[PDB]
Protein backbone atom coordinates (compact mmCIF):
# COMPACT_ATOMS: atom_id res chain seq x y z
CA UNK A 1 0.00 0.00 0.00
CA UNK A 2 1.44 3.52 -1.18
CA UNK A 3 1.89 6.58 1.33
CA UNK A 4 -1.32 8.56 1.71
CA UNK A 5 0.64 12.03 1.82
CA UNK A 6 3.59 13.56 -0.70
CA UNK A 7 5.19 16.80 -0.15
CA UNK A 8 6.13 18.40 -2.99
CA UNK A 9 9.96 20.07 -3.41
CA UNK B 1 14.98 -14.72 5.43
CA UNK B 2 14.31 -10.87 5.19
CA UNK B 3 11.51 -8.87 2.58
CA UNK B 4 11.02 -6.13 1.38
CA UNK B 5 8.45 -3.49 -0.45
CA UNK B 6 9.18 -1.11 -2.71
CA UNK B 7 7.77 1.73 -4.84
CA UNK B 8 9.23 3.36 -8.07
CA UNK B 9 8.02 6.31 -9.48
CA UNK B 10 9.12 8.05 -12.95
CA UNK B 11 7.98 11.44 -14.13
CA UNK B 12 9.32 12.78 -17.68
CA UNK B 13 8.06 16.07 -18.62
CA UNK B 14 7.06 17.02 -22.42
CA UNK B 15 7.65 20.56 -23.33
CA UNK B 16 6.40 19.61 -26.28
CA UNK B 17 2.57 19.29 -25.56
CA UNK B 18 1.04 18.58 -22.33
CA UNK B 19 2.09 16.52 -19.20
CA UNK B 20 4.56 14.60 -17.84
CA UNK B 21 4.79 10.63 -18.41
CA UNK B 22 4.00 9.16 -15.21
CA UNK B 23 5.14 5.54 -14.68
CA UNK B 24 4.47 3.86 -11.01
CA UNK B 25 5.55 -0.10 -10.03
CA UNK B 26 5.29 -1.89 -7.04
CA UNK B 27 7.49 -4.52 -5.73
CA UNK B 28 7.66 -6.99 -2.98
CA UNK B 29 11.03 -8.40 -2.76
CA UNK B 30 11.69 -9.39 -6.31
CA UNK B 31 8.23 -9.52 -7.02
CA UNK B 32 6.11 -6.69 -9.00
CA UNK B 33 2.54 -6.77 -8.07
CA UNK B 34 1.13 -3.61 -9.22
CA UNK B 35 1.72 -0.80 -11.90
CA UNK B 36 0.06 2.74 -12.75
CA UNK B 37 0.86 4.00 -16.44
CA UNK B 38 -0.16 7.60 -17.46
CA UNK B 39 -0.12 6.70 -20.87
CA UNK B 40 -2.68 3.46 -20.00
CA UNK B 41 -6.43 3.38 -20.85
CA UNK B 42 -7.55 2.63 -17.35
CA UNK B 43 -6.68 6.01 -15.26
CA UNK B 44 -6.22 2.88 -12.73
CA UNK B 45 -4.04 1.15 -9.98
CA UNK B 46 -3.27 -2.42 -12.04
CA UNK B 47 -2.29 -5.82 -10.90
CA UNK B 48 0.97 -7.94 -11.71
CA UNK B 49 0.52 -10.60 -9.38
CA UNK B 50 -2.30 -13.68 -8.86
CA UNK B 51 -1.92 -12.63 -5.11
CA UNK B 52 -2.80 -9.22 -4.94
CA UNK B 53 -6.17 -10.05 -6.99
CA UNK B 54 -7.60 -10.89 -3.97
CA UNK B 55 -7.94 -7.42 -2.69
CA UNK B 56 -11.13 -5.62 -3.16
CA UNK B 57 -12.70 -2.55 -4.32
CA UNK B 58 -11.67 -0.32 -1.65
CA UNK B 59 -7.91 -1.21 -2.27
CA UNK B 60 -8.08 -0.54 -6.05
CA UNK B 61 -10.02 2.53 -5.34
CA UNK B 62 -7.51 3.99 -2.40
CA UNK B 63 -4.42 3.03 -4.61
CA UNK B 64 -5.77 4.58 -7.75
CA UNK B 65 -6.83 7.60 -5.66
CA UNK B 66 -3.47 8.04 -4.01
CA UNK B 67 -1.12 7.33 -6.90
CA UNK B 68 -2.43 9.95 -8.91
CA UNK B 69 -2.01 12.65 -6.14
CA UNK B 70 1.88 10.76 -6.58
CA UNK B 71 1.98 11.93 -9.96
CA UNK B 72 0.22 16.13 -9.75
CA UNK B 73 3.20 15.97 -6.73
CA UNK B 74 5.83 15.13 -9.16
CA UNK B 75 4.25 17.16 -12.02
CA UNK B 76 4.64 20.40 -10.04
CA UNK B 77 8.22 19.18 -8.97
CA UNK B 78 9.26 19.44 -12.11
CA UNK B 79 8.69 22.57 -12.38
CA UNK B 80 9.64 23.81 -9.15
CA UNK B 81 13.12 22.13 -9.97
CA UNK B 82 13.10 23.52 -13.47
CA UNK B 83 13.25 27.10 -11.55
CA UNK B 84 15.67 26.01 -8.83
CA UNK B 85 18.35 25.23 -11.04
CA UNK B 86 17.46 28.02 -14.05
CA UNK B 87 16.86 25.61 -16.78
CA UNK B 88 15.32 25.79 -20.05
CA UNK B 89 11.53 25.10 -20.41
CA UNK B 90 12.53 23.73 -23.64
CA UNK B 91 14.25 20.52 -22.80
CA UNK B 92 12.47 17.40 -21.11
CA UNK B 93 13.70 16.50 -17.39
CA UNK B 94 12.98 13.68 -15.03
CA UNK B 95 12.07 13.19 -11.23
CA UNK B 96 12.40 9.96 -9.45
CA UNK B 97 11.14 8.45 -6.51
CA UNK B 98 11.72 5.26 -4.57
CA UNK B 99 10.56 4.25 -1.02
CA UNK B 100 9.94 1.29 1.04
CA UNK B 101 10.62 -0.97 3.84
CA UNK B 102 12.71 -4.42 4.92
CA UNK B 103 11.51 -6.85 7.53
CA UNK B 104 14.43 -8.61 9.06
CA UNK B 105 14.18 -12.78 9.36
CA UNK B 106 12.21 -12.20 12.56
CA UNK B 107 9.68 -10.26 10.80
CA UNK B 108 9.74 -6.96 12.30
CA UNK B 109 10.93 -3.74 10.79
CA UNK B 110 14.50 -3.83 9.85
CA UNK B 111 14.73 -0.36 8.02
CA UNK B 112 13.23 2.32 5.48
CA UNK B 113 14.01 4.11 2.54
CA UNK B 114 12.89 6.95 0.92
CA UNK B 115 15.03 8.88 -1.66
CA UNK B 116 14.35 11.64 -4.85
CA UNK B 117 16.64 12.32 -8.33
CA UNK B 118 16.48 14.85 -10.40
CA UNK B 119 18.05 13.79 -14.20
CA UNK B 120 19.21 10.66 -12.97
CA UNK B 121 21.40 12.16 -9.82
CA UNK B 122 20.75 11.95 -6.43
CA UNK B 123 18.79 14.82 -4.78
CA UNK B 124 17.50 14.39 -1.48
CA UNK B 125 17.51 11.02 0.58
CA UNK B 126 15.93 9.98 4.15
CA UNK B 127 18.75 8.95 6.11
CA UNK B 128 18.67 5.94 7.91
CA UNK B 129 17.96 7.10 11.54
CA UNK B 130 14.66 8.22 9.47
CA UNK B 131 14.70 11.77 11.50
CA UNK B 132 17.29 13.48 9.14
CA UNK B 133 18.13 14.40 5.18
CA UNK B 134 20.87 14.14 2.68
CA UNK B 135 20.64 16.91 0.29
CA UNK B 136 23.30 16.61 -2.62
CA UNK B 137 23.24 20.33 -3.11
CA UNK B 138 21.93 23.75 -2.77
CA UNK B 139 18.76 22.71 -4.64
CA UNK B 140 18.25 20.37 -2.23
CA UNK B 141 19.21 22.08 0.94
CA UNK B 142 16.48 24.35 -0.40
CA UNK B 143 13.82 21.45 -0.47
CA UNK B 144 15.38 19.80 2.78
CA UNK B 145 14.76 22.99 4.75
CA UNK B 146 11.27 23.25 3.34
CA UNK B 147 11.09 19.30 4.54
CA UNK B 148 12.02 20.08 7.74
CA UNK B 149 9.59 22.68 8.90
CA UNK B 150 6.71 20.88 7.35
CA UNK B 151 7.94 17.49 9.48
CA UNK B 152 7.66 15.06 6.43
CA UNK B 153 10.56 12.77 8.30
CA UNK B 154 8.16 12.67 11.22
CA UNK B 155 5.33 11.94 8.73
CA UNK B 156 6.93 8.95 6.43
CA UNK B 157 8.84 7.50 9.44
CA UNK B 158 4.70 6.47 10.96
CA UNK B 159 4.40 4.90 7.22
CA UNK B 160 8.16 3.32 6.81
CA UNK B 161 7.43 1.77 10.34
CA UNK B 162 3.77 0.66 10.21
CA UNK B 163 1.41 0.68 7.51
CA UNK B 164 4.24 -0.10 5.19
CA UNK B 165 5.71 -2.91 7.40
CA UNK B 166 1.67 -3.99 8.16
CA UNK B 167 0.96 -4.31 4.03
CA UNK B 168 4.49 -6.10 3.24
CA UNK B 169 3.52 -8.91 5.69
CA UNK B 170 -0.30 -8.91 4.70
CA UNK B 171 1.03 -9.44 0.86
CA UNK B 172 3.90 -12.15 2.09
CA UNK B 173 0.96 -14.77 3.63
CA UNK B 174 -1.52 -13.98 0.94
CA UNK B 175 1.29 -14.82 -1.57
CA UNK B 176 3.04 -17.02 0.03
CA UNK B 177 2.86 -20.12 -2.56
CA UNK B 178 5.37 -18.19 -4.21
CA UNK B 179 6.50 -14.82 -2.19
CA UNK B 180 8.08 -17.31 0.60
CA UNK B 181 9.49 -19.92 -1.75
CA UNK B 182 13.12 -19.78 -3.35
CA UNK B 183 13.34 -21.13 -6.83
CA UNK B 184 17.11 -22.75 -6.28
CA UNK B 185 19.03 -22.52 -9.72
CA UNK B 186 19.17 -25.26 -12.21
CA UNK B 187 22.64 -25.86 -13.20
CA UNK B 188 24.83 -27.35 -15.79
CA UNK B 189 27.87 -26.74 -18.02
CA UNK B 190 28.80 -25.94 -21.77
CA UNK B 191 31.94 -26.85 -23.36
CA UNK B 192 33.14 -24.52 -26.09
CA UNK B 193 36.15 -25.13 -28.10
CA UNK B 194 37.63 -21.61 -29.28
CA UNK B 195 40.63 -22.84 -31.09
CA UNK B 196 42.29 -26.23 -31.53
CA UNK B 197 44.44 -25.78 -28.10
CA UNK B 198 42.07 -23.54 -25.92
CA UNK B 199 38.09 -24.10 -24.96
CA UNK B 200 35.50 -22.06 -23.11
CA UNK B 201 33.67 -23.20 -20.56
CA UNK B 202 30.35 -21.69 -19.23
CA UNK B 203 28.58 -22.30 -15.95
CA UNK B 204 24.77 -21.60 -16.09
CA UNK B 205 22.42 -20.57 -13.47
CA UNK B 206 19.02 -21.37 -14.38
CA UNK B 207 15.33 -20.21 -13.39
CA UNK B 208 16.16 -19.10 -9.81
CA UNK B 209 14.71 -16.87 -7.41
CA UNK B 210 15.37 -14.29 -5.70
CA UNK B 211 17.59 -12.84 -8.11
CA UNK B 212 20.91 -12.57 -5.71
CA UNK B 213 23.19 -15.13 -6.45
CA UNK B 214 26.82 -15.22 -6.88
CA UNK B 215 29.07 -17.37 -9.50
CA UNK B 216 32.99 -18.17 -8.99
CA UNK B 217 35.51 -20.03 -10.73
CA UNK B 218 38.43 -21.80 -9.34
CA UNK B 219 41.32 -23.74 -10.77
CA UNK B 220 43.16 -26.36 -8.42
CA UNK B 221 40.47 -25.25 -5.66
CA UNK B 222 41.70 -21.80 -5.97
CA UNK B 223 38.98 -18.38 -7.04
CA UNK B 224 40.42 -17.43 -10.75
CA UNK B 225 38.82 -14.07 -12.36
CA UNK B 226 41.34 -13.77 -15.06
CA UNK B 227 40.40 -14.99 -18.21
CA UNK B 228 36.99 -15.25 -17.23
CA UNK B 229 33.71 -13.43 -17.69
CA UNK B 230 30.58 -12.35 -15.69
CA UNK B 231 26.97 -11.15 -17.17
CA UNK B 232 24.86 -9.61 -15.75
CA UNK B 233 21.88 -11.28 -13.83
CA UNK B 234 19.33 -11.03 -16.23
CA UNK B 235 15.16 -11.70 -16.10
CA UNK B 236 14.30 -14.82 -17.71
CA UNK B 237 10.54 -12.77 -18.41
CA UNK B 238 8.33 -15.77 -15.99
CA UNK B 239 9.76 -14.33 -12.59
CA UNK B 240 12.68 -16.67 -12.52
CA UNK B 241 16.26 -14.96 -13.42
CA UNK B 242 19.52 -16.07 -15.39
CA UNK B 243 23.14 -15.57 -14.82
CA UNK B 244 26.43 -17.23 -16.21
CA UNK B 245 29.91 -17.08 -15.75
CA UNK B 246 32.58 -18.81 -18.28
CA UNK B 247 36.54 -19.22 -18.41
CA UNK B 248 39.24 -19.71 -20.98
CA UNK B 249 41.10 -23.06 -20.48
CA UNK B 250 44.04 -25.17 -21.62
CA UNK B 251 41.93 -28.43 -23.88
CA UNK B 252 42.68 -30.96 -22.07
CA UNK B 253 42.79 -29.02 -18.65
CA UNK B 254 39.51 -28.70 -18.11
CA UNK B 255 39.35 -30.88 -14.84
CA UNK B 256 41.34 -28.57 -13.14
CA UNK B 257 38.53 -26.30 -13.03
CA UNK B 258 35.41 -26.29 -10.68
CA UNK B 259 32.39 -23.86 -10.73
CA UNK B 260 30.68 -22.67 -7.71
CA UNK B 261 27.46 -21.67 -7.01
CA UNK B 262 25.93 -19.85 -4.53
CA UNK B 263 22.05 -19.05 -3.32
CA UNK B 264 20.02 -18.79 -0.60
CA UNK B 265 17.58 -22.05 -2.27
CA UNK B 266 20.73 -24.07 -1.66
CA UNK B 267 21.60 -25.88 1.85
CA UNK B 268 25.20 -25.87 0.59
CA UNK B 269 26.56 -24.10 -2.25
CA UNK B 270 27.17 -26.51 -4.91
CA UNK B 271 30.42 -27.23 -7.07
CA UNK B 272 30.22 -28.13 -10.67
CA UNK B 273 33.49 -29.63 -13.07
CA UNK B 274 33.20 -31.01 -16.40
CA UNK B 275 33.94 -34.03 -17.79
CA UNK C 1 22.97 13.15 -16.35
CA UNK C 2 23.27 10.60 -19.46
CA UNK C 3 24.51 6.98 -19.19
CA UNK C 4 24.42 4.36 -22.47
CA UNK C 5 22.29 1.18 -22.10
CA UNK C 6 23.94 -2.28 -21.49
CA UNK C 7 22.19 -5.10 -24.20
CA UNK C 8 21.86 -9.02 -23.49
CA UNK C 9 19.61 -10.75 -25.93
CA UNK C 10 18.42 -14.20 -25.03
CA UNK C 11 15.89 -16.86 -24.92
CA UNK C 12 14.02 -17.67 -21.52
CA UNK C 13 14.39 -21.40 -22.32
CA UNK C 14 17.61 -23.28 -23.74
CA UNK C 15 16.81 -23.03 -27.54
CA UNK C 16 15.57 -26.54 -29.11
CA UNK C 17 14.70 -26.03 -33.44
CA UNK C 18 11.23 -26.56 -33.75
CA UNK C 19 10.19 -25.89 -30.13
CA UNK C 20 8.40 -22.59 -28.94
CA UNK C 21 9.89 -20.38 -26.77
CA UNK C 22 10.85 -16.22 -26.07
CA UNK C 23 13.30 -14.30 -27.12
CA UNK C 24 14.25 -11.30 -24.66
CA UNK C 25 16.69 -8.57 -25.19
CA UNK C 26 17.24 -6.50 -21.30
CA UNK C 27 18.00 -2.85 -21.64
CA UNK C 28 19.34 -1.58 -18.42
CA UNK C 29 21.86 0.90 -16.67
CA UNK C 30 20.64 3.84 -18.84
CA UNK C 31 19.48 7.52 -18.86
CA UNK C 32 17.18 9.39 -19.48
CA UNK C 33 14.05 6.57 -20.04
CA UNK C 34 13.67 7.18 -23.56
CA UNK C 35 14.57 4.57 -25.60
CA UNK C 36 13.74 2.56 -28.55
CA UNK C 37 14.28 -0.98 -28.39
CA UNK C 38 12.81 -3.46 -31.38
CA UNK C 39 13.41 -7.05 -31.94
CA UNK C 40 14.67 -8.21 -35.40
CA UNK C 41 13.77 -11.67 -37.44
CA UNK C 42 15.93 -11.67 -40.72
CA UNK C 43 16.61 -7.75 -40.78
CA UNK C 44 13.00 -7.12 -40.35
CA UNK C 45 10.58 -6.04 -36.96
CA UNK C 46 8.62 -7.97 -34.70
CA UNK C 47 5.50 -6.33 -34.80
CA UNK C 48 4.25 -8.45 -31.63
CA UNK C 49 6.43 -7.14 -29.15
CA UNK C 50 5.96 -6.56 -25.67
CA UNK C 51 7.95 -4.89 -22.56
CA UNK C 52 7.93 -4.86 -18.85
CA UNK C 53 7.03 -1.42 -16.66
CA UNK C 54 9.95 0.54 -16.39
CA UNK C 55 11.56 0.57 -13.01
CA UNK C 56 15.22 1.37 -12.35
CA UNK C 57 18.25 0.22 -10.19
CA UNK C 58 19.74 1.40 -7.38
CA UNK C 59 22.26 4.19 -8.67
CA UNK C 60 18.68 4.84 -10.60
CA UNK C 61 19.67 4.03 -14.05
CA UNK C 62 16.46 2.18 -15.61
CA UNK C 63 16.05 -1.12 -16.92
CA UNK C 64 13.54 -3.00 -19.28
CA UNK C 65 12.85 -6.30 -20.81
CA UNK C 66 11.24 -6.67 -24.14
CA UNK C 67 10.14 -10.10 -25.34
CA UNK C 68 8.43 -12.13 -28.24
CA UNK C 69 7.53 -15.40 -28.42
CA UNK C 70 8.98 -17.35 -31.25
CA UNK C 71 10.20 -20.64 -32.41
CA UNK C 72 14.14 -20.56 -33.38
CA UNK C 73 15.19 -22.66 -36.69
CA UNK C 74 18.75 -23.61 -37.61
CA UNK C 75 18.62 -20.68 -40.73
CA UNK C 76 16.67 -18.18 -39.05
CA UNK C 77 18.43 -14.78 -37.57
CA UNK C 78 17.45 -12.69 -34.37
CA UNK C 79 18.79 -9.31 -33.02
CA UNK C 80 17.95 -6.48 -30.72
CA UNK C 81 18.02 -3.45 -32.42
CA UNK C 82 18.82 -0.06 -29.55
CA UNK C 83 18.66 3.55 -30.24
CA UNK C 84 19.26 6.33 -27.01
CA UNK C 85 20.41 9.48 -27.33
CA UNK C 86 23.95 8.20 -26.01
CA UNK C 87 24.42 6.54 -29.55
CA UNK C 88 24.92 8.11 -32.65
CA UNK C 89 23.16 5.29 -34.63
CA UNK C 90 21.62 2.50 -33.32
CA UNK C 91 23.24 -0.37 -32.10
CA UNK C 92 22.59 -4.03 -33.01
CA UNK C 93 23.42 -7.15 -31.24
CA UNK C 94 22.76 -10.77 -32.59
CA UNK C 95 21.53 -13.79 -30.61
CA UNK C 96 23.95 -16.18 -29.92
CA UNK C 97 21.75 -19.67 -28.84
CA UNK C 98 24.88 -19.90 -26.02
CA UNK C 99 24.54 -16.93 -24.25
Amino acid sequence: SLANTVATL
Amino acid sequence: GSHSMRYFFTSVSRPGRGEPRFIAVGYVDDTQFVRFDSDAASQRMEPRAPWIEQEGPEYWDGETRKVKAHSQTHRVDLGTLRGYYNQSEAGSHTVQRMYGCDVGSDWRFLRGYHQYAYDGKDYIALKEDLRSWTAADMAAQTTKHKWEAAHVAEQLRAYLEGTCVEWLRRYLENGKETLQRTDAPKTHMTHHAVSDHEATLRCWALSFYPAEITLTWQRDGEDQTQDTELVETRPAGDGTFQKWAAVVVPSGQEQRYTCHVQHEGLPKPLTLRWE
Amino acid sequence: IQRTPKIQVYSRHPAENGKSNFLNCYVSGFHPSDIEVDLLKNGERIEKVEHSDLSFSKDWSFYLLYYTEFTPTEKDEYACRVNHVTLSQPKIVKWDRDM
